[PDB]
């Protein structure tokens, strides 16, 4: 029910529940867009494909693959234009990681200033949570690649594999059949399975043109962005 | 009052009240030594009378599930706390906030 | 200078079972005299005094200010204070006046209030606590004080020849001392009783 | 029925400076008259019991030396605009050593007529009459809660507001003398007021070029009276 | 922002707070949770499940310290958790630059409660939606409090918050007596905590946090899955 | 940092704060207040007392000055933040100018505080009416009011609370200057005219004068037992 | 914007509080104190309102607040707005005693608080205290003082005063017992374990659900007692034993 | 309705409705269309005349931000001129701080993170304006960008703005832009603005033309108009 | 009609109602005529009188030595903004020690009404103005807008029935060059009597004058010299 202002500002109802945050959460799904978060046992990957309707429009100024710093990649969901206001916020934060303390920020650190800022526009009855969504990968020293989610809620937590976007409810029971058999996990096995993953829920079988991998390695710490010709290598790889 | 010159209230009734009615129904039944009636009455923050009954239903019911003609203080003490059904949200947060 | 504008003479001895603390009693203007009971030894609490010495503003303006801050200590919490939280806090107020200080040097000695041990520090204008094992003193006549108790300290000592070695470390350190003197008040506290005691100086 | 306290009509004007000007038609009724040997005015006191002490009620008060005033409306607001009055013609002689001309008077008075808001309240409830002898002759300005300044001749302003103006100019002419003057206002105001006419219920405040200090009182106010 | 600063928590005709009420709402549809002080430590036992098996349960943690001897869990919600916590780890800081010492058990209570208080009589925000328990063992005899987004505090022996709380508590006034050991307070905190839990209780479903003596204690999911063997 | 206004305009012309606060004016005790040549009088009706709790603390007849007295109307809370302003308005003009405090510059500090107070903006006005008695030098007895608006005059004969329209028409039909002539008859006057207002047992009945040379003196309730029986001696020889 | 503001500060259109007075009507639920004078002694009845088993009562002033050497305080309302007062008003009494070197009267302590729980009912549209507290103490001018302190801001000089609406029947009874300057230590206790005997609903009077606080000068000391576990019992069994004897006239 | 006042609250489905409103605000504007050939970019306005109304060059929608970067803005005309403002603000501190010419990435960048930050509170409003940003450089080419009033900002070869949106970028697609000298691409402009919009509702309008590139040496400026007018004479052969 | 309140609050048609009720402020005062030549720009006024006896609201006043404004809306607003507009050629004459150009102090005017037409809490200005200034490239004249549009013209008119007022000036737009003052003037005071009943006209009580040019400083004349302008005129035909 409705009780006072409960359905416009960040106040509670009767039955324990607020609304704002929850309308939120299906604001990502107006961009119509799925991305997929995959971690192995040496690498991360991030597959996630791009709508480029017009034939006037570039595409190189699209893709949601972003740098925050040399060794944290992140994708962006949900609208664009408060998705971009939340990387600076990453990329600002990350920088005074290493002006107040010395060393390099670990990917796990970065969540939590992330959604605690979340947390006081939430907080706060008198402006607009901002919603969108936000995945980072990373490898960490002495702890291999983790995978990490925010949320506009303002929570987050550790991962092996989960997708966001529009479709979760698909991508994820595929994703879960796929772990729990226990299968290896090496590169292109990773990144195979990111592929089919989505190839399978969208049920596409595209053009290696869309889709945009983000992988980091151990061996190779940057956020490295893909190349068109060698995601072609790895979709023919996988077409048998 | 020019029509009703009486009005006579009924108020719940108080502790030796709830004892006295207990003793009336319990005088029809069968009892057994070593029980206290009058904790009977303590146990019921002020109650209405009419469920004196409802406790000497229960208890006579609950001997009977044993095929016994015998009950023990227990057995009341599991029939009040049976009636004893009220929405009061006993979070010790609610009568707490309210010192 | 600023510190021998009015005098002062605080020492602290620690006994067996027992603490002692002493001052002299002269409040002057850098030549004359103006009074003969003048209180530089403030109690805070059962069994724990302190005394302070230097700028005799700074003395009755932090001894009030830490009055302030210990009834607010004592009422938040149902306790007393224990010696080193004593401590920490004059240590705190006096390094919040870091550019612009109070002109003055405390003195603590008391003893614990669960079991009987005793406890004494002294601390800077600026709040540096050190404390000690056997005696502290604080004042202009600082150098004449260390003289006694170098020589006339042993370890266990019954409060009764605590009170008088104590007292000859007062009546000859004050005595060389010109702007301290005019009486010395001696105040020797136990876990049974408090007994004070205004000794018997040189009234020039 | 709590709309916003700063917006515009759909038909183009406001809501609450309307409502201001509306505020002053409950107000007592006043008259002053612009004439080259002087200015008069004139008001009504409107006393409502006979244990309430008359002369701590007043409307005219003055400025400087040589300004009259006339308020009608709210008592407590019109004291703010007087006090702030007295004040800018002090500051103009003490940094100019010359008297601040009537019309420079209302221009200062009229700048925060309607200066209200939630940062940097509520409009203004009193209209004013400001009079006074300057350089340029004998002056009469009228201001209100808009701040709409503009300069008299003669006007009268309070209850008796669209009553006196029809009476008023059924009577006026430009040479007009003084004396001549002050007692054809009190012929507007006996037939404008509800109780009579006496010492108690009106009072009057001349300004002349020469007796630049404005001053009437009591057993003066008799002699106008009985002589018409 | 304007300045508005207007308190949208008002008295309600009939002479109560809507708002806290329905906050208290939230902390009804929590994750249950069980304190046990045992006369030599407290255990608290939250109830800790993911949604599917592809989360990390070495990522969030529940039981969290405060200084060093202090825990702290909760029963709310989630993200509104991790502000008083970091609030309350800067809170005991200012203890110690002053006083030099560990702060007592009672004096955080009375101070993240009088941040809590305060935060629900401004205007422009809501109340938390967070209920805590905090323990440690200060002075030789250990505590357990527990707070609420009233901002009220309370001294229990043995609690419980979350879904299902007057099931747990109704097995506690039976279960806990007057004393036990900690060793006993865990086997009967684990024996109270699947009251309404799922069927597996693994070493990723609950995690245990103790405070003895000798400090915080966090248990890790060996000794947990080392004692889950033969619980209740 | 707060703005919003809450003393807006109405469709008709008028206020909607002003006439609000001026009903709680009107739910008060009486209170009235006469003058004279040489001695002032001013008296509280309906004191209401629960004949077993203490009184030194319900009084509400106190002095500005050495000189100026205060009688109010309304809640009690914001006559206190009232006064307590006013005490140091009077000790602050005492600093700058020499002079005790004419009863004329109080008022207009209380009414001008009063009016700014209701020009602003989040600001709860005022629910007090205060009546201002005191005798200047030169020997000057006058009284004075205010008025939740901000206004204030000088009066004669003031009525406030509840039923200040029935006593101020009793004051009406009684403009004699034989009763501001003796002292006692213009106590018994007060007395008189308070009668019809409460039930009036000589009990509750606080009254309390001042002859323009020393500091308020409430008089006995031993007095007002000599005072309201001279009262209705003279009213039964009317046969 | 504006369409969200609750307007705590307006007066009702029948020309009275809205606000102010839901609070006031509030107060008289869950909270039960009283205090009675009339000679050398003063003291604090209260009421443990739940008194459950898996509790500790390890504070041993729950209700009353020691806020001073010479003073404290019986307080009834929301719990977490007394501790903001609390808090408050033990900080006004040290404040002048770094002034003055004199300790605070009573008097104008009380004043310093009512000014502030005024000053947040006029200005700011913040939510008004729902806390009615009373006071005890001893100063140097007249003794043994009680007040009685309301969310409006109001006090007022008592000697058998009270908060809780159950304890509206007891000043019908303190009204009807009361004497005037024959206070003692036994009399004053007695009555009081006499009140709460019918004002509470609960049987026989359980110890620990009551808690009495008295205030006696000893010497120069103005001490504070805090009565604890087995004198209370034995006031009980001291006032059935004589309800126990005036019965036998029946 | 009851979601649509502030442009903080959410809907219930979770989308912002003043966003919405303030866009079609722009749509109800003349058409305002940019193109870039190899080696610059080719502004032009269409600008209604009335019956006399003003001047001849009065209100001209083509602003000049920087001495290399242009403006095509279209919309409500008064905050056009805000953000005009806003931008010429901020190409003056990087001048300052870093001490060489503003790349147009930033600059877009720059600009949509305060038009961004007017879509939050309910004390401002959105910008009711939409805008082009066109520069060239010797180091980084010709750029264009397009810049909505909910923020969304990346990169086009041809876009419009106005009442005809989707209906003149029909024929902008039928055209070349790599094989084109921006010399050609003027008249080629100046045909588009003429097919579309018949004068019907508005009888008279005016053409006006900017441009920047190569052959203008980086510098912005308009093009010669009145000089050897080969705009309208081209554009009117398309008669039949 | 519960998005017709504030300035904040757009429309589901997409426009804001307070600046169109804004505008519907300008057309309650009176009409005024701003037109110019090669060298001249004169802008004529009409007054209105509250009363019989009071004096006639003044419209044209003075700013500067080369500019001079006229005012179609609130007073308040008009001061408002006049405080502003002499602030603002005062301080570059103190500056640069130059006169402003006409044109980028118009520009300084359209950034300043901005601000209170979209914050929350503000009104829009509600005014009208007529710019007429000289500066090193010709007269001008600039009118605005409470929605903070500012036009370059030729020849406008503001106020209440202008309409009629600009038929007369888009008939007439030829010969506004070569006209010298005399033919200048009168061509714009016809402009005026077209905005009248016909049965009053200008009367030398009601209407303002005021010139400025390149040897010319702003002038303003009322009353007394109105009457060497009002001659040799012809009655409205019917």
């Amino acid at each position: 029910s409705s009780a006072g202002f409960d359905r416009h500002i960040t106040i509670f109802s009767p039955e324990g529940r607020l609304y704002q945050v929850e309308y939120a959460f299906k604001a990502i799904n107006q961009g119509g867009l799925t991305s997929v978060a995959v971690r192995g046992k040496d690498c991360a990957v991030i597959v996630t494909q791009k709508k480029v309707p017009d034939k006037l429009l570039d595409s190189s100024t699209v893709t949601h693959l972003f740098k925050i710093t040399e060794n944290i990649g992140c994708v962006m969901t949900g609208m664009t234009a408060d998705s971009r206001s939340q990387v600076q916020r990453a990329r600002y934060e990350a920088a005074n990681w290493k002006y107040k303390y010395g060393y390099e920020i670990p990917v796990d650190m970065l969540c939590k200033r992330i959604a605690d800022i979340s947390q006081v526009y939430t907080q706060n009855a008198e402006m607009r949570p901002l919603g969108c969504c936000m995945i980072l990968i990373g490898i960490d020293e002495e702890q291999g690649p983790q995978v990490y989610k925010c949320d506009p809620a303002g929570y987050y937590c550790g991962f092996k594999a989960t997708a966001a976007g529009v479709k979760q409810t698909e991508s994820t029971s595929f994703l879960e059949k796929k772990v729990k058999k226990k299968f290896d996990w090496t590169f292109e096995q990773t990144v195979e399975t990111a592929i089919t993953c989505l190839s399978t829920v969208l049920s596409i079988d595209f053009k290696p043109s869309e889709i945009e991998v983000g992988v980091v390695t151990v061996e190779n710490p940057k956020f490295r962005i893909l190349t068109e010709a060698e995601i072609d290598a790895h979709l023919v790889a996988l077409a048998e | 009052p020019g029509r009703i010159d009486r009005k006579i209230e009924f108020p719940p009734p108080n502790e030796e009240a709830r004892l006295d009615i207990l003793k009336i129904h319990s005088r029809k039944m069968n009892l057994t030594r070593g029980i206290n009636l009058r904790k009977i009455a303590e146990l019921m923050p002020g109650a209405s009378g009419a469920e004196v009954k409802g406790v000497c239903t229960e208890a006579g019911m609950y001997a009977l599930r044993e095929r016994r003609v015998h009950v023990t203080q227990e057995d009341f003490e599991m029939a009040v706390a049976k009636v004893m059904q009220k929405d009061s949200e006993k979070n010790m947060s609610i009568k707490k906030l309210w010192k | 200078s600023i510190m021998s504008y009015n005098g002062g003479a605080v020492m602290a001895m620690k006994g067996k079972n027992c603490v002692a603390i002493a001052a002299d009693r002269r409040f002057g203007i850098q030549a004359q005299m103006v009074t003969t009971d003048f209180q530089k030894i403030f109690p805070m609490g059962d069994r724990l005094y302190i005394g302070l010495a230097g700028l005799a503003t700074d003395v009755q303006t932090v001894a009030q200010r830490l009055k302030f801050r210990l009834n607010l200590y004592e009422l938040k919490e149902g306790r007393q204070i224990k010696p080193y939280t004593l401590m920490s806090m004059v240590a705190n107020l006096l390094y919040e006046k870091r550019f612009g200080p109070y002109y003055t040097e405390p003195v603590i000695a008391g003893l614990d209030p669960k079991t009987f041990k005793p406890f004494i520090c002294s601390l800077d204008l600026i709040g540096c606590p050190m404390v000690t094992d056997d005696f502290v003193v604080s004042g202009t006549c600082a150098e004449q004080m260390y003289g006694m108790c170098e020589s006339l300290w042993e370890p266990n000592m019954d409060p009764d020849h605590l009170f008088e070695t104590i007292s000859q470390a007062m009546l000859n350190a004050v005595d060389r001392d010109a702007v301290s003197g005019m009486g010395v008040i001696v105040h020797i506290i136990e876990k049974d009783k408090i007994t004070t005691r205004t000794l018997k100086a040189r009234m020039d | 029925y709590d709309r916003g306290v700063n917006t515009f009509s759909p038909e183009g004007r406001l809501f609450q400076v309307e409502y201001a000007i509306e505020a002053i038609k409950l107000g007592s009724t006043a008259i002053g008259i612009q004439t080259s040997e002087g200015v008069c005015l004139a008001v009504e006191k409107r006393i409502t019991s006979p244990l309430m002490e008359p002369s701590s009620i007043e409307k005219i008060v003055e400025i400087d030396a040589h300004i009259g005033c006339a308020m009608s409306g709210l008592i407590a607001d019109a004291k703010t605009l007087i006090d702030k009055a007295r004040v800018e013609t002090q500051n103009h002689w003490f940094t100019y050593n010359e008297t601040m001309t009537v019309e420079s008077v209302t221009q200062a008075v009229s700048n925060l007529a309607l200066q209200f808001g939630e940062e940097d309240s509520r409009p203004f409830g009193v209209a004013l009459l400001f009079g006074g002898v300057d350089e340029k002759g004998p002056q009469l300005f009228h201001m209100d809660p808009s701040g709409t300044f503009v300069q008299c001749d003669a006007r009268a302003i309070g209850s008796a507001s669209e009553g006196a103006q029809s009476s008023l100019q059924e009577v006026y002419h430009k040479s007009m003398t003084l004396k001549e003057a002050i007692k054809s206002s009190l012929i507007i105001l006996k037939q404008v007021m509800e109780e009579k006419l006496n010492a108690t219920n009106i009072e009057l405040a001349t300004v002349q070029p020469g007796q630049n200090f404005h001053m009437f009182t009591k057993e003066e106010l008799e002699e106008v009276i009985k002589d018409i | 922002e304007r300045g508005y600063s207007f308190s949208l928590t008002t008295f309600s005709p009939s002479g109560k707070l809507v708002q806290i009420e329905y906050a208290l709402a939230a902390v009804a549809g929590g994750a249950p949770s069980v304190g046990i002080k045992a006369a030599n430590g407290v255990v608290l036992a939250t109830e800790k499940k993911q949604k599917s098996i592809l989360y990390d349960e070495r990522s969030v943690h529940k039981v969290e310290p405060i200084t060093k001897h202090i825990g702290l869990v909760y029963s709310g919600m989630g993200p509104d958790y991790r502000v008083l916590v970091h609030r309350a780890r800067k809170l005991a800081q200012q203890y110690y630059l002053v006083y030099q010492e560990p702060i007592p058990t009672a004096q955080l209570v009375q101070r993240v409660a009088s941040v809590m208080q305060e935060y629900t009589q401004s205007g422009g925000v809501r109340p938390f939606g967070v209920s805590l328990l905090i323990c440690g063992w200060n002075e030789g005899r250990p505590y357990l409090f527990q707070s609420d987004p009233s901002g009220a505090y309370f001294a229990w022996k043995a609690t419980a918050m979350g879904k299902n709380y007057v099931n747990g508590k109704t097995f506690l006034e039976k279960r806990y007596n007057e004393d036990l050991e900690l060793e006993d307070a865990i086997h009967t905190a684990i024996l109270t905590l699947k009251e309404s839990f799922e069927g597996q209780m693994t070493e990723d479903n609950i995690e245990v946090g103790i405070c003895n003596e000798a400090g915080f204690r966090r248990l890790t999911p060996t000794e947990v899955k080392d004692y889950l063997a033969a619980i209740a | 940092s707060y703005d919003r206004a809450i003393t807006v305009f109405s469709p008709d012309g008028h206020l909607f704060q002003v006439e609000y606060a001026q009903e709680a004016v009107k739910k008060g005790s009486t209170a009235v207040g006469v003058r004279g040549r040489d001695i002032v009088v001013l008296g509280v009706e309906k004191k209401s007392v629960a004949k077993l709790q203490d009184e030194r603390t319900v009084r509400k007849i106190c002095a500005l000055d050495d000189n100026v007295c205060m009688a109010f109307a309304g809640l009690t809370a914001d006559a206190r933040i009232v006064i307590n302003r006013a005490r140091v308005e009077c000790q602050s003009h005492r600093l700058t100018v020499e002079d005790p405090v004419t009863v004329e510059y109080i008022t207009r500090y209380i009414a001008s505080l009063k009016q700014r107070y209701t020009q602003s903006n989040g600001r709860r006005p005022f629910g007090i009416s205060a009546l201002i008695v005191g005798f200047d030098f030169d020997g000057t007895p006058r009284l004075y009011q205010t008025d939740p608006s901000g206004t204030y005059h000088a009066w004669k004969a003031n009525a406030i609370g509840r039923g200040a329209k029935s006593v101020r028409e009793f004051l009406e039909k009684n403009y004699t200057d034989e009763a501001i002539e003796t002292d006692d008859l213009t106590i018994k006057l007060v007395i008189k005219a308070l009668l019809e207002v409460v039930q009036s047992g000589g009990k509750n009945i606080e009254l309390a004068v001042m002859r323009r040379d020393q500091s308020l003196k409430i008089l006995n309730p031993e007095e007002i037992e000599k005072y309201v029986a001279e009262i209705e001696k003279e009213k039964e020889e009317n046969e | 914007s504006r369409r969200y503001d609750s307007r705590t500060t307006i007066f009702s259109p029948e020309g009275r509080l809205y606000q102010v007075e839901y609070a006031m009507e509030a107060i008289g639920h869950a909270g039960t104190c009283l205090g009675i004078l009339a000679n050398d002694g003063v003291l604090l009845a209260a009421e443990r309102r739940n008194i459950h088993k898996l509790l500790d009562e390890v504070f041993f002033s729950e209700k009353i607040y020691k806020l001073n050497e010479d003073m404290a305080c019986s307080v009834a309302g929301i719990t977490s707005d007394a501790n903001v007062l609390t808090n408050e008003l033990r900080l006004i009494a040290q404040r002048y005693l770094l002034q003055y070197q004199e300790p605070i009267p009573c008097e104008q302590l009380v004043t310093a608080l009512c000014d502030i729980k005024q000053a947040y009912t006029q200005f700011g549209g913040k939510r008004p205290f729902g806390v009615s507290l009373l006071y005890i103490g001893w100063d140097k001018h007249y003794g043994f003082q009680l007040y009685q302190s309301d969310p409006s801001g109001n006090y007022g000089g008592w000697k058998a005063t009270c908060i809780g609406n159950n304890s509206a029947a007891a000043v019908s009874m303190l009204k009807q017992d009361y004497k005037e300057g024959e206070m003692t230590l036994k009399s004053a206790l007695a009555l009081a374990i006499k009140v709460l005997n019918k004002t509470m609903d609960v049987s026989k009077l359980s110890a620990e659900k009551v808690e009495i606080a008295t205030l006696t000068r000893e010497n120069g000391k103005t001490v504070i007692r805090v009565l604890k576990q087995k004198e209370v019992e034995q006031l009980i069994k001291k006032h059935e034993e004589e309800e126990a004897k005036a019965e036998r006239e029946k | 309705t009851g979601y649509d006042l502030s442009a903080s609250t959410f809907s219930p489905d979770g989308r912002v409705f003043q966003v919405e409103y303030a866009m079609k605000a722009v749509e109800n504007s003349s058409t305002a269309i940019g193109i870039r050939c190899k080696d610059g970019v080719v502004f032009g306005v269409e600008k209604l005349v009335l019956s006399k109304l003003y001047e001849e060059g009065s209100n001209k929608r083509l602003f000049n931000v920087d001495r290399h970067v242009g403006m095509a803005v279209a919309g409500l005309l008064a905050d056009a001129r805000s953000l005009a403002d806003i931008a010429r603000e901020e190409a003056s501190n990087f001048r300052s701080n870093f001490g060489y010419n503003i790349p147009l990435k930033h600059l877009a960048d720059r600009v949509a993170m305060y038009v961004h930050a007017y879509t939050l509170y309910s004390a401002v409003r959105p910008f009711g304006c939409s805008f082009m940003l066109g520069s060239y450089s010797v180091n980084d080419g010709a750029q264009l960008y397009m810049i909505d009033p909910s923020g969304v900002s990346y990169g086009y070869w041809g876009c419009a703005i106005g009442k005809a949106r989707q209906a003149a970028k029909t024929e902008i697609e039928k055209l070349q832009m790599k094989e084109m000298t921006c010399r050609d691409i003027v008249k080629e402009v100046a045909k588009i603005i003429y097919i579309v919009h018949d004068e019907v509702k508005d009888k008279a309008f005016e053409l006006e033309l900017s441009w920047v590139g190569e052959l203008t040496n980086g510098r912005h400026e308009i093009v010669p108009k009145d000089i050897r007018e080969e705009a309208e004479k081209y554009a009117k052969e398309s008669l039949k | 009609n519960q998005y017709d309140n504030d300035v904040t609050v757009w429309s589901p048609q997409g426009r804001i109602h307070q600046i169109e009720y804004a505008m519907e402020a300008v057309k309650q005062g009176s009409a005024t005529v701003g037109l110019k030549s090669k060298t001249h720009a004169v802008l004529v006024a009409l007054k209105r009188a509250q009363s019989e006896l009071a004096a006639h609201q003044k419209k044209i006043l003075h700013v500067d030595n080369h500019i001079g404004i006229s005012i179609a809306g609130l007073t308040a607003d008009a001061r408002l903004l006049c405080n502003f507009m002499r602030q603002e050629c005062l301080d570059s004459r103190f500056v640069f020690d130059r006169p402003l150009p006409v044109s980028r102090l118009v520009s300084l005017i359209g950034s300043k009404t901005q601000i209170p037409t979209q914050r929350y809490g503000r009104r829009p200005y509600g005014v009208g103005l007529l710019i007429a200034g000289y500066d090193d490239m010709g007269p001008h004249i600039f009118q605005t807008c409470p929605s903070a549009n500012y036009f370059d013209c030729r020849a406008m008119s503001i106020g209440a029935r202008s309409q009629s007022a600009r038929t007369y000036l888009e008939r007439h737009m030829s010969e506004f060059m070569e006209c010298n003052l005399n033919e200048l003037v009168k061509h714009g005071l016809r402009a005026l009597r077209e905005t009248l009943p016909a049965e009053q006209d200008l009367t030398t009580k009601n209407v303002s004058i005021g010139i400025v040019g390149k040897d010319l400083e702003f002038t303003i004349y009322d009353d007394d010299d109105v009457s060497p302008f009002l001659e040799g005129l012809e009655e409205r035909p019917q």
